[PDB]
């Protein structure tokens, strides 16, 4: 005899338990190992991936390829808005079906930098530039480019190399962010707007388009696992 | 050498110059190369097609139109009846390919639109009845493009495939098939897309004429568009090679 | 023999001993830290380096 | 680990590590020192939380199926496949092959059915879970001989203990489970669609031991699985719309997101 | 290990250890020896069950509710916070800023409730104890998907052994929970008061996984927290006035001491 | 060097001298420094506004009565208007500061009194009403000072906050208010409190324009008294300065 | 099999035990640490410090 | 490994292995003794030595 005394958090099951276990058909030999190609260790692989964010939302430019595609048109009085969103990923309903916002919806927290590759898709004869910017939470987004300006910006110059990155830096005053709503954190907005109008000659289509890519930083990591609302179930599949 | 927008891929006989491009974009990070064996399941003796079943086997064209759903082809059965491809996989049990997917579209520089280009390894389509399975002439192609539709296709008792873009026929968000290896073919600048597919499987070798284990996507993201006149009918041509082939248990002629 | 490693700290010992003929009834391996994003990400043959453009 | 951030400065030079086309399948790192410049900031937040492993780890209930221990369904009797939760079902569909091993625990609850019986009492129910490999013995009569676990393994369970566990190995004819197959059985191509023996571990059955209570009881068998020592390879989407089928990814088409207002509003509807 | 007092004597000097200005905020350190004399006496007293860890580190009921086993309210739901006990939440407001990791333990206890149902007999009610971090699915129905615990931790616990123990690390968004806050959420200083997010580890609900006794049983979840590896800044004053408010320091105004006589008296009323 | 009744503070542009006064109380043992890199959530770049936002801000003075009951003022929000940290704190979204908080008042020989001059960080006031939330018109000041008050706030559905001197405001006795960094103004002798606050928060830096980290209260525990005659009206004038101020975040103005 | 016998002690919970325990969600990664002024270490250091006596009572 | 520490006597060792993985779930630090009231109690920029007045 080897007296013990049996701490309470015995005889129980956790959901997230780790332990021994006894076998059951003893000395099975397991398979060879092959070293199929792209072979996936961590998440932020997956999540460092570019994946193109449905941004157009209207009633029925939410069931079709015009989700992805921002309209963008000359427009002579510059200063218009492109588009605009608030940066709050898992949450927004911009990222929420993203591959960035999908990863992000099994965790509570996240932390880290977020690339916003904008390609542009117009003619090739085209022109125009786009003032990027991100202004922090610190006042209830901009509605004109003098005030835009004043944020963490990028103009984008287009003529090759289609895209250009606008990195969305760590602004934030606590080492992680939730990812479900919250207004004790908050991730700013992002807008875009002409920073000289789209200028296109004749013959060519003077209504052009941009694409919105969502990707994840290298200085990026996720904390504490839940599990997503974005699925359901009624009755077991039969 | 000098400019990136050249490149030329010469496999066996047939070479694709391409005047203006960008880089070619290589699988997980692995090329395609004969299977060693420390993974050879198979224990008999394989066949070494080489150069005569690695051209770059030139498949059916489709045209883009204004706006157009996208295309879809089955690799291993868009390639069952062109060249030697087409007999080897029907005398052969096992097979084992690795691909060189190259999808051409030229355009003039007063046109737009943007194509995606991905490679979907292991797609299990849906069914637009929600308790039948796709048709095995509907599902796969001939070499032939299938195309996808905008509106969901009505559901009845048929066992045609369910063809909607923005869910590509397999209840996943178009816009999250990035992850698989693949490529853009903005037309603005940028005019092919190589995607050079290395064998992924479950198991080291499988047969061909049962199991398609990648299937190329070409979805047009932003669709083609242009002032009037110019030129009306932009194909996009498909031109795919086998890479380093290997066949196993020597049978006869076969489905 | 006693494995012992460092407990996940942010910023310590623990012994484990398998007691199972499987090595199929082993705890998990919960640490197993390793990233590589140069697979998914940045798949192209040749790598576009930082200092000018993709294309020329 | 996560990586940290160094001084920067001004920039005036052709370096631009901001514009590059996007268009060559390639997802450029670019860091905050590129868009403005930030000063050294170091990390020590850590990317563990997000292994694939720590990821997949964690007990989801499968499935449960109800038993009356005297009447008609004596036994219960499950095909094993993680596919009739979604829960569980749609983190695996995160990736095209996954390697495991499993631990199957069965929480096995009992309730009194409603009878009009004199003198119920339980001598507290044995429950005896019991693992068929796939192509074994099917039992009919809870009362045939294929419930002597001759070789077939089986737990044991007395009711008032700590719930049954076993580890299962990897178990695949293959050399990884596919989540995604594309194919049929038949070289004809026709019958079952991706209904390919590599994740078809057999059944599983259940039944009480004893006779219970002089009346009906009716006992819920719930099984868990928690995959153990996994790899994972290929990513690939997320599943979007709803589940149909648990052999099939049959689906009616739904939206692409979660609509709002317009292309420049700032609250989500 | 406290000090030690060491001999002095008479003192005639101009050194007035006594005098001196407590105007300065200064709390000086005076000894027996500086008013007096006494010789050398040895202290082995200890000052360590008065450690800040050791202070905290007893387990506090902060909570109890109810749930028929057969009824309406068949789940309990509680939101963490240590506000909803007096003692737990005095001795933490004893400090503005703590950092923690917590030890749930939950007592569930069973009881009968009157009935004339017939043949009442319990088969060992299992419970079912879940945490759903914040901002995760909330169940509705006893029987929705929610309660697969896909990803979500819980202990299943037969009822007759040791109580569910499980920990809980330090989640917080900040480097240390507040126990005051003063701020707002919302920019316009409107709204809630100091109902910041670091202190809110979501939900904590519990249900009946079996069906029980025929007859209508009420379990009662009691809720038991216990700070391990406690680190604890900024002192300040212990509350006086009563607590109003499980989320609010709201209080009405009371006494400045109980009261007693004279200011000479020596003896309290 | 000589008397310590002389003490001089220079920030800057601006200097307090004191003729007489005892010592400066630096903060827990901590006076302020900037956030090293061990310690910077933020990723920015962060300004240095130096001597420009480090000079005395001399705030409103109030005027001490006989019997009065006594004062607070929040500490973002009392330099919310003055100089260069009102602008500041509302073009950036993130800052952190300390303070040096000097309150001067002098007093005739035949006067008597004695301030308690207190910093208390996270003062989160009660209500009148015992289920509201204060208002923040009441709560805060405007570089004003707010005065409590000596009998119970009466409760019905009013949001103005709970004043009563004994209980500070907060529900704690006010007699153990001094465990906070602290000092005392008896006009007997010592005419100057000076409190060295360091930053202190939970978060290495926050917004200040929803957040208000210290709250000073000056309270009077012994009444101002003299004889009949002399002069009837000692005020207290605060000059606070902010020290080591850094912010991040350069967003647009705001509330 | 390691034969033991339960001493009794054993199935209980006290409010003042210390034991080690299952962790919940396993690998979390706690957040850094910051060195925040005042640091308590001991409630003697917090009773070490002056606090005003109410001496005088009556009634009001 | 097994830290090996004396009992808190008044005026001895035990074995302490942790066995989890996480060091979240270690037992208490009820043993950490330090005291250092140079804080709280006088916490003036100048320390104040008890042979004189603290004024002039
Ligand atoms: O549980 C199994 O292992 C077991 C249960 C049923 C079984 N099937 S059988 O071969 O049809 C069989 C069917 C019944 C009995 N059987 C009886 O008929 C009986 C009457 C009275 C006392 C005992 C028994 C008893 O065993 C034995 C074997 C085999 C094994
Ligand atoms: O506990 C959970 O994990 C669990 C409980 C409820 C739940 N919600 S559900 O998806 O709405 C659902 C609702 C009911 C059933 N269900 C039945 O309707 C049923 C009838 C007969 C036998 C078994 C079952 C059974 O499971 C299965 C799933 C999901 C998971």
């Amino acid at each position: 005899g080897l007296p013990t005394m049996n701490t309470p958090g015995s005889c129980q099951f956790l959901t997230s338990d780790d332990f021994q276990s006894p076998s059951a058909m003893p000395q099975y030999d397991v398979t060879p190992e092959m070293r199929i190609p792209g072979e996936v260790k961590n998440l932020m692989e997956i999540a460092e991936v570019d994946s193109v964010v449905p941004v157009q939302n209207v009633g029925e430019k939410v069931n079709s390829m015009e989700a992805y595609q921002i309209p963008v048109r000359s427009n002579e009085g510059s200063g218009t808005q492109v588009f605009g969103f608030p940066l709050q990923p898992g949450y927004s309903s911009v990222f929420s079906r993203t591959l960035l916002g999908e990863i992000l919806n099994y965790y509570t927290h996240w932390s880290g930098s977020i690339k916003l590759t904008f390609m542009f898709c117009g003619s090739a004869m085209a022109t125009g530039k786009f003032l990027l910017a991100y202004s922090p939470p610190g006042a209830g987004a901009p509605t004109k480019r003098v005030d835009a300006m004043l944020g963490t910006h990028v103009i984008w110059d287009v003529g090759l190399q289609s895209s250009c990155v606008l990195c969305i830096p760590w602004i934030s005053q606590t080492h992680y962010r939730f990812v479900a709503s919250d207004e004790y954190t908050a991730g700013g907005f992002i807008t875009c707007w002409y920073q000289t109008n789209i200028v296109v000659p004749a013959d060519a289509q003077s209504s052009c388009y941009i694409m919105c890519f969502v990707s994840a930083c290298n200085d990026f990591s996720v904390r504490l696992l839940k599990d997503t609302p974005f699925i359901s179930q009624q009755n077991f599949f039969q | 050498g000098y400019s990136d927008r050249a490149r030329s891929i010469t496999l066996g006989n047939s070479t694709i110059t391409t005047q203006e491009c960008a880089n070619v974009v290589v699988g997980y990070g692995v090329w395609p190369d004969y299977l060693k064996d420390s993974e050879a399941t198979a224990e008999d003796q394989p066949t070494q097609p080489d150069v005569a079943t690695c051209r770059f086997y030139t498949l059916d064209s489709v045209q883009w139109q204004k706006t157009s759903p996208g295309w879809w082809w089955k690799l291993p059965d868009a390639l069952s009846n062109l060249g030697l491809f087409g007999q080897n996989m029907q005398y052969h049990y096992l097979g084992r390919t690795g691909y060189t997917v190259h999808v051409q579209c030229n355009a003039s520089k007063f046109h737009q639109g943007c194509l995606l280009v991905v490679c979907v390894p292991e797609a299990e389509m849906g069914c637009a009845t929600l308790d039948n399975t796709p048709s095995s002439a509907e599902l796969l192609g001939g070499d032939t493009a299938k195309e996808f539709a905008d509106k969901p296709v009505a559901s009845g008792s048929n066992k045609l495939v369910q063809r909607v873009v923005y869910n590509a026929g397999m209840g996943v968000g178009v816009g999250n098939l990035t992850i698989f290896p693949h490529q853009w073919i903005n037309l603005r600048t940028n005019n092919s897309a190589t995607i050079v597919m290395p064998y992924t499987n479950s198991v080291p070798m499988d047969n061909m004429f049962r199991h398609n284990n990648v299937t190329l996507m070409v979805i047009p993201f932003v669709p083609l568009d242009y002032c009037p006149g110019s030129t009306t009918y932009v194909p996009i041509t498909v031109t795919i090679a086998p890479m380093c082939a290997e066949y196993n248990g020597l049978r006869l002629a076969g489905h | 023999g006693a494995q012992v490693s460092t407990q996940k700290t942010g910023a310590i010992h623990y012994t484990n001993i398998n007691y199972y003929k499987d090595a199929a009834s082993n705890s998990a391996n919960r640490q197993d830290f390793t990233q590589d994003p140069g697979k998914f990400t940045e798949p192209v043959k040749d790598i576009m380096i930082k200092s000018l453009p993709a294309l020329n | 680990r996560v990586a940290d951030t160094v001084g920067t400065g001004p920039t005036n030079s052709e370096a631009i590590p901001a514009l590059t086309a996007a268009e060559t399948g390639h997802t450029s790192q670019v860091v905050p020192g590129d868009t403005m410049q930030t000063r050294h900031v170091k990390n020590y937040h850590s990317r563990s939380e997000s292994t694939i492993e720590n990821f997949l780890c964690r007990s989801a209930c499968v499935y449960f199926t109800e038993y009356k221990n005297s009447g008609a369904k004596r036994y219960a009797e499950w095909v094993l496949t993680p596919r009739q939760a979604a829960q569980l079902r749609r983190k695996l569909e995160f990736f095209t092959y996954v390697r495991f091993d499993l631990e199957l625990t069965f929480v096995i609850t009992s309730t009194q059915q409603p009878s009009t019986t004199q003198n119920q009492d339980a001598q507290i129910l044995t429950h005896q879970i019991m693992y068929v490999p796939p192509g074994g013995p099917v039992p009919d009569k809870v009362d045939s001989y294929v419930w002597q676990t001759s070789t077939n393994p089986s737990v044991f369970w007395t009711e008032g203990n700590a719930p049954p566990r076993m580890s299962i190995p990897f178990l695949s004819i293959g050399n990884a489970y596919s989540n995604f197959y594309d194919g049929w059985s038949e070289f004809s191509r026709n019958g079952v669609y991706g209904i390919n023996t590599l994740n078809n571990m057999g059944t599983l059955y259940a039944r009480h031991v004893n006779a219970g209570s002089t009346g009906p009881i009716k006992s819920t068998i719930r099984i868990y699985f928690k995959p153990k020592h996994v790899k994972a390879w290929i990513p690939r989407p997320p599943r979007l719309c709803q589940y149909e089928k648990a052999k099939n990814v049959n689906f009616q088409p739904s939206g692409v997101t979660t609509t709002r207002q317009s292309i420049t509003t700032m609250t989500n509807t």
